[PDB]
DNA sequence: TTTTTTTTTTTTTTTTTTTTTTT
DNA sequence: AAAAAAAAAAAAAAAAAAAAAAAAAA
């Protein structure tokens, strides 16, 4: 229909053409007849007829007079739709300044004329004057005046000089501006002027003016002269239930505007004094402001873009409370009969007409109303195989809408497959689900092929199955396969599962008894060929019965365990991986059936005697009371402080709580003490609550703990855990105060849930908004660059192994096992479970892999850059939008969220990363590099540990050696900043002025005093410039030459330093010369917004030797001189931070100066795109891992890509860009690529990380942003720029109502782009 | 049909599957071009998917049939 | 509560909400994201053009359904044109191209 | 004494529906 | 008696951004 859409500013001629008459009357109807008044708001001859094909006077009620306009009333006899389409206009006697451009901040007219907004507002509001063509007067062109100065100008320059006030004055100003001279002088000033604020304003004005001249616009058009008026249909006069009218304020505002304009015209006819007409003009301006700011109709949660374009109510819909049913299969869901007969009513009418049982559709209507038995057969015909969408209320992830084959059922509840419930996050406490009906064959195939519940058994967030059986199926299965020491049928031999079932169901054999049987298992170890193996297996009767439900391919040992929740989950995962999809769907249905049935047969109830109170609870508690009383009296005697007593009491209460926990678990888990057919024997307990806790059905060790043992210690309003924990447990009684404390604990959790959900909704909103455009477009970009992938260790055991990170991605470079020069796999082949396990057994420590952030795709992402499409096995397909699924995966778990020394453990060799060490006096190995790290390489050769060793540590062992498992090697002193020395020699007093720079503080405890260095401020300014310098010298007194350089060994201390040693003492290598004194979802939101943290830890801006600059000039200045580069850069620092770098250090660029939170922007400008994305993904992944939820790194990676979509120019090169310009990265990429392919040279760019909302605003397609988070700014920018809309992404196309270029529609787009 | 994964096995794209199925179903639903495979009192959608499974439908047979139809 | 085809809203030709009025459910923003998260495109177009907004489209789809045809005629969302007229009411000149 | 940089302060955004006052 | 704004409750918390004021020069 229309490939692209265009926008421009309003012009009076275009306004006139759009309208079809002037509405001169501020009136609704004639109020004397029922004929609407001439040229009123509801004017027939302007807009059209009220009744179709009938004139107002009724002269022509016939179609044959279509087009001809009457004369009695002058109403063009047409359809009423003409009223909807035809607009109107008001000819304003006084020009009006449009208001959006007035307070846009920055105002368009504001910086277009280069004057402050306050003066513009004052001039427009008729309380000042402005100069128009000052000429040879004392008044500048942009000078503004007052009444007194107006009188002065009249007295002195009542001649040719002229001025005005208000709308006409501003229109004259705009009309009296050129653009060629403006552009030329502004460019000259930019080239010459070198002031940041003036330069920024000048370049902003240059962009505005060049865009305006490029567009077919004139500045005067931004001042309203003729006011368009909305069609009456969009402003209907709805009468309420009775004799009254209650419509929108639009009619009131229009009546006000027209009344005021008519009054102004009448007064001007009367030639009223300038004051009265001034008031009239100001009132008219206000009326136009009120009528315009329509904005709310376009703005707000209830605006057109958000309430009527994006989220649109739809026919063929319904809703109901949901309910469970086992008998359903995963590929179908129940449906109340009434909703079926109500939704497919058009379909039943059509089917009856085709069937011939009725001819007029009204006959079918009366048939369905009569509920004729024929109608039900037609319903079974239409419902035969015709999926419908079952959607819940908070649609978080793409699984929130799933297709289902309806199965008509009596009642009024939407019966649901139980398993799929887990995906919906839908519990059956009254939640209401909606049913929608696809209509067209495209849509039916679309629902069956994609949204069918069978096609979605693997989640998009990660590879874990989503059909994991939940709570009742799992308990039934677990109770079915659990060995007891002895029962009926114990100790026999069964020929197969069939007679095992026969024995159990007949009651002759217990549901579980360890027994040998014959099982046959089928294995496809050959080239996809089933091989049968059989032999005697020791199993359990219920286990053998269960074996009849597994398909052929799986092994037997998978069902030889207790079959807890996790066991069943990974068992379904193995089925899916080894047997495909259909076997897994059939298997899931069967496992649900055979879980519920045997749960029913189990009768796993819960009585009060199923939770035993351990007898030690009383004794443990009494001992705890004795201990706390003893510590309390110890504090009373004054041996400890209040804080020490509090900590001690809390610690011993925690220890006693753990003791009670262990006692209760020992009592429960092995409670069973029964005979084995001999004397006695223990076994895993059959206590009901323990079974329901161990299987993982509901609860866990934490939850059972407070059902039997003490609840522990709950938190008072602020986490300040009370020193009188809840000694009671739920089975016993709870006294009043303990319940009050529990309320303290729980109300905060509930309020959390509420507001956390509120915030997570908006986080997801931003996340999807900032990743709408990205749609997979290319198979492969043919790029070699990528990111390194390694296991994650924070300073202990590996949190997440390499296999989880690397799985499902595409390698960038070939894997190089430690058999160097062994090509394990091609450099650009996909990776899946088999290859992942091969790499695992090869002990590959790091792998270069391709990430979307590195992809060279244009306006999209290369398919091989995205690797495996989670929720499906094979690689991503051409088109499937990754942006929205990634945003949903990142945002959905937001609801689940919540708002010294080192003892090396394992045995392995010691490696030092960034090693710079020296032997101390004692012989130990200390580290003289701040950024050194310690790796423990296992006997195999991989990195199983990693620890950050701070500056000046202690090591008993050395590099390239071996340390046994558990041998303390890494240790240090985190209290004082060390002043360790690199060399050994005598220590003099060099530049240590006593009485002016330093002071003598005596150690009272011992008497051995030490020199004290004060700060720069407390002492005299004369001693301020005198540095404290500690220089090392040899025995002869000559300076010690540091190896590698000619500089001696001098050390410069900061303020508030305590120099330890005195003159005449030799110092070894590495001696301390001075005692230098010293998170939930909001964290994710801050991280993805990429905001400067509270303490922006500053890194080295450039490599080179370091030195200090001017002192306490607000801040302390650090200058890094590159060895061969240019020094002149300086860095201001608040010197009250405990810095890390000394005065004579040489460090690499991007090295921490002051520790603390790291700002992402500096990390990029100092480390690189790969490094910053690594940091972001690692930190947010850590946040999610804090709660255990798993989200594949790819989604965060693609979001990060979108966050940096913008960049800035460092030089224009041979191109025509402005150096100060700031543009989309791919734009400069393609431009420079085409430039370099030719004989010309490209440009240079620096990337930047605009926050998710910030980068979202950088979206060139204004329609996207016009619908997202604002209307005013986006529409103002689109209007001034005259930016044509490309309609490329997914949000804009939805607005337009055409096929989204994301999924199937992509192919259609691939056709349409082929046309042009 | 429990699922259409076999159709994807035949046409790995998983999207052109939908387009070709819808084209075949639309052609055989409104009129003419009777299904070439026995039905089970199913709608045109199901039989079209079954035909795609059987392999007689592909991305080329529809085009060649249209070409022959055009030639006449 | 369900519906097949009933009265639409006046200011915008969209199905009514709620229960007191014989309305239809809301296909909200989140639902649209979930749909486009899949490759489902035609269904979304039907949801927000032919089943909710396009005044001429839905009538034609009804007539085709009664005739055994499942054919979709795109047309244009009515509320889209309503928004175009409204923003043209401001000092904004927006138009359609080739 | 003027001018550039930085800081501080003011203002405008971010998830149920109109009488009183003046001419 | 007719026409017209919101001065007539309201503030929280946080952030982005624009305008004004205060260093710190040469
Ligand atoms: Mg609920
Ligand atoms: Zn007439
Ligand atoms: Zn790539």
């Amino acid at each position: 229909e229309f490939d692209a859409i265009k926008i421009a500013l309003a012009s009076p001629d275009m306004i006139r053409s759009w309208s079809f008459g002037e509405v001169k009357k501020p009136e609704t109807i004639n109020y004397r007849t029922f004929k609407p008044e001439r040229d009123g708001l509801f004017c027939a001859r302007i807009f059209g007829p009220v009744k179709d094909y009938e004139c107002l006077c009724g002269k022509y009620k016939r179609l044959k007079h279509r087009g001809v306009i009457c004369e009695k009333c002058g109403v063009e006899v047409t359809q009423t739709k003409v009223r909807r389409e035809r607009m109107g206009h008001i000819e304003l006697a006084s020009p009006t300044a449009h208001i959006w451009f007035l307070k846009s901040l920055p105002s368009r007219i504001g910086l277009l004329l280069d004057m402050p907004l306050r003066d513009i507002e004052r001039v427009l509001y008729f309380e000042s004057y402005v100069v128009i063509e000052g000429g040879m007067t004392n008044l500048e062109r942009q000078q503004i005046l007052t009444e007194e100065q107006y009188l002065d100008a009249l007295e002195e320059f009542g001649d040719e000089f002229d001025a005005k006030m208000g709308a006409e004055a501003i229109q004259a100003l705009l009309k009296s501006m050129d653009l060629e001279q403006e552009c030329e002088q502004l460019r000259e000033e930019l080239n010459e002027t070198n002031s940041e604020t003036k330069r920024k304003k000048l370049t902003k004005r240059i962009k505005l003016l060049e865009a305006f001249v490029q567009s077919g616009n004139k500045p005067e058009w931004m001042i309203l002269t003729v006011l368009p008026v909305l069609p009456p249909d969009l402003r209907p006069l709805v009468p309420l239930d009775g004799g009254r009218f209650a419509t929108s304020d639009l009619n009131d505002l229009y009546r006000r505007v027209i009344n005021r304009n008519n009054r102004l015209k009448r007064l001007l006819d009367l030639a009223a004094p300038d004051i009265i007409v001034r008031n009239e003009k100001r009132m008219l301006q206000e009326a136009v402001d009120a009528l315009l700011d329509l904005a709310d109709m376009i703005k707000g949660k209830q605006g057109r873009f958000r309430q009527n374009l994006l989220g649109k109510r739809v026919d063929y819909s319904g809703r109901s409370v949901i309910t469970v049913g086992p008998y359903l299969r995963l590929h179908q869901c129940g449906l109340p009969k009434k909703m079926a007969l109500e939704l497919f009513k058009p379909f039943i009418y059509g089917k009856l007409e085709l069937r011939g049982l009725a001819t007029t559709i009204k006959a079918a209507k009366k048939m369905v109303e009569r509920e004729e038995a024929v109608v039900w057969d037609i319903l079974d015909e239409v419902i035969r195989e015709h999926p419908v969408l079952l959607n819940r209320a908070p649609t978080l992830h793409r699984l929130g809408i799933q297709a289902f084959e309806p199965v008509l059922i009596e009642g009024k509840a939407i019966q649901l497959h139980p398993l799929v419930c887990a995906a919906y996050n839908a519990d059956f406490d009254g939640d209401q689900m909606a049913v929608h009906v696809p209509l067209t064959l495209e849509a039916q195939l679309e629902a069956r092929a994609l949204m069918m519940s069978t096609n979605n058994i693997l989640s998009p967030a990660n590879g874990e199955p989503i059909i994991v059986p939940s709570q009742d199926v799992v308990l039934g299965l677990y109770y079915m396969t659990r060995d007891c020491v002895n029962a009926k049928g114990e100790g026999m031999v069964l020929t197969g599962p069939k007679e095992a079932e026969r024995l159990y169901r007949s009651g002759l054999a217990s549901l579980h008894a360890r027994v040998k049987v014959r099982i046959t298992e089928y294995e496809k170890d050959a080239n996809g060929e089933l091989v049968a193996k059989t032999s005697l297996k020791d199993t359990t009767v219920g286990r053998a019965i269960l074996w009849m439900i597994v398909p052929k391919g799986l092994p037997y040992s998978i069902v030889n365990q207790a079959l807890g929740k996790k066991a069943i989950s990974k068992m379904l995962n193995t089925c899916y991986r080894i047997l495909g999809l259909k076997p897994t769907v059939i298997f899931a249905d069967q496992i649900m059936y055979t879980g519920f049935a045997y749960a029913a047969r189990s009768g796993a109830s819960v009585g009060i005697d199923d939770m035993v109170i351990p007898e030690k609870k009383h004794e443990i508690i009494s001992e705890a009371e004795a201990e706390v009383a003893e510590i309390q009296e110890q504090f009373q005697s004054g041996l400890v402080t209040a804080g020490e007593r509090y900590n001690k009491v809390i610690d011993i209460w925690a220890a006693a709580n753990d003791r009670v926990s262990k006692a209760m678990m020992d009592n429960l888990q092995t409670e069973t003490v029964i005979n084995r057919d001999g004397q006695e024997e223990k076994q895993v307990s059959f206590n009901s609550i323990y079974m329901m806790a161990d299987s993982g059905a509901r609860g866990s060790a934490a939850q059972i703990r407070q059902l039997a043992g003490m609840r522990g210690l709950m938190a008072k309003p602020d986490g300040s855990i009370i020193e009188t924990p809840i000694t009671a447990n739920f089975r016993e009684g709870l006294n009043v105060l303990q319940y009050f404390i529990s309320t303290h604990g729980a109300r905060k959790g509930l309020a959390d849930t509420a507001l956390k959900t509120a915030n997570s909704g908006y986080l997801t909103r931003r996340l999807v908004d900032v990743a709408q455009d990205l749609v997979v477009t290319e198979d492969d970009c043919g790029t070699h660059e990528g990111i390194m992938m390694t296991p994650v260790i924070e300073g202990g055991d590996v949190k997440e192994p390499l296999r989880d990170r690397v799985l499902g991605r595409v390698t960038a470079e070939d894997v190089l096992k430690p058999g160097t020069a062994d090509i394990l796999v091609p450099r650009n082949t996909l990776l899946h479970e088999q290859w992942c396990d091969l790499l695992e057994e090869n002990s590959v420590d790091a792998v270069k892999v391709r990430s979307v952030v590195s992809c060279d795709t244009d306006f999209g992402v290369c398919a091989h850059c995205y690797g495996r499409d989670l929720a499906r096995g094979h690689i991503i397909n051409k088109g499937e939008a990754i942006g929205v699924i990634a945003a949903q995966s990142i945002g959905e778990p937001g609801t689940q969220l919540t708002m010294s020394s080192i003892q090396v453990k394992n045995k392995g060799s010691i490696k030092l990363s960034n090693v710079k060490s020296v032997v101390n006096s004692s012989g130990k190995l200390v580290i003289t590099s701040r950024n050194t790290e310690l790796k423990l390489i296992d006997e195999f050769g991989r990195t199983k540990e990693s620890y950050k060793v701070p500056y000046g540590a202690v090591l008993a062992k050395g590099d390239g050696e071996q340390v046994a498992g558990g041998e303390t090697v890494a240790n240090w002193d985190p209290h004082t900043m060390p002043v360790i020395t690199e060399v050994s020699g005598f220590v003099r007093f060099t530049d240590m002025i006593d009485g002016q720079t330093i002071t003598r503080q005596t150690d009272e405890l011992t008497g051995l005093s030490s020199l004290v260095v004060l700060d720069s401020a407390e002492r005299t300014a004369g001693g301020k410039d005198l540095r404290p310098a500690l220089k090392i010298v040899d025995a002869q007194g000559n300076d010690v030459l540091i190896p590698g350089t000619d500089m001696p060994a001098q050390y410069f201390l900061p303020g508030k330093a305590i120099v330890q040693l005195e003159d005449g003492v030799q110092i070894s290598s590495g001696d301390t010369l001075a005692r230098i004194p010293q998170g939930g979802l909001p964290r994710v939101a801050d991280l993805f917004e990429a905001r400067r943290p509270k303490e922006p830890a500053i890194l080295a801006e450039i490599s080179g030797i370091v030195s200090f600059g001017k002192e306490t000039k607000g801040k302390r200045r650090l200058v890094i001189t590159p060895v061969d580069g240019s020094d002149p850069y300086e860095e201001m620092i608040p010197k009250w931070r405990q810095l890390n770098v000394f005065e004579g250090e040489r460090v690499e660029r991007g090295d921490v100066i002051s520790d603390g939170p790291e700002a992402p922007h500096d990390i990029l400008r100092l480390r690189g795109v790969h490094a910053v994305t690594r940091y972001i993904v690692n930190e947010v992944q850590d946040v999610y891992r804090l709660q255990g939820v798993k989200i594949n790194d790819k989604h965060i990676e693609v979001i990060v890509r979108q966050m940096l979509r913008k960049a800035t120019i460092v030089n224009a090169g041979s191109s025509d860009f402005l150096e100060g310009e700031q543009v989309e990265y791919s734009r400069v990429k393609i431009a420079n690529r085409e430039l370099e392919a030719n004989g010309k040279v490209g440009a240079t760019y620096s990337r930047d990380l605009l926050g998710i909302t910030k980068a979202s605003l950088a979206t060139e397609s204004f329609i996207s942003a016009a619908s997202f988070q604002e209307t005013t700014r986006v529409l103002t920018e689109a209007a001034v720029a005259g930016k044509r809309d490309e309609l490329r992404g997914l949000k804009e196309n939805v607005i337009v109502g055409r096929l989204i270029p994301a999924g199937t529609g992509y192919a259609y787009h691939q056709d349409r782009m082929r046309r042009r | 049909r429990v699922t259409v994964q076999d159709a994807v096995e035949k046409i790995g794209n998983r999207f052109d599957l939908v387009l070709v199925a819808a084209r075949r179903a639309r052609q055989m639903q409104v009129g003419g071009k009777d299904p070439l495979v026995p039905e089970e009192n199913d709608k045109t959608t199901v039989i079209a998917l079954r035909e795609i499974e059987e392999g007689l439908i592909n991305n080329q047979i529809l085009d060649v049939r249209e070409r022959q139809e055009q030639q006449e | 509560h369900a519906r097949s085809t009933g009265s639409y809203s006046l200011v915008t030709q969209q199905p009514l909400g709620g229960k007191a009025q014989f309305g239809g459910q809301r296909f909200g923003e989140m639902e649209v994201w979930a749909l486009e998260a899949y490759g489902a495109a035609y269904t979304l177009q039907e949801m927000l053009t032919v089943k909710s907004d396009d005044v001429n489209g839905r009538t034609k789809m009804y007539k085709n359904i009664v005739d055994g045809n499942h054919q979709m005629e795109p047309g244009m969302p009515e509320s889209f044109n309503v928004l175009l007229k409204e923003i043209r009411s401001l000092g904004i000149n927006i138009e359609l191209e080739d």
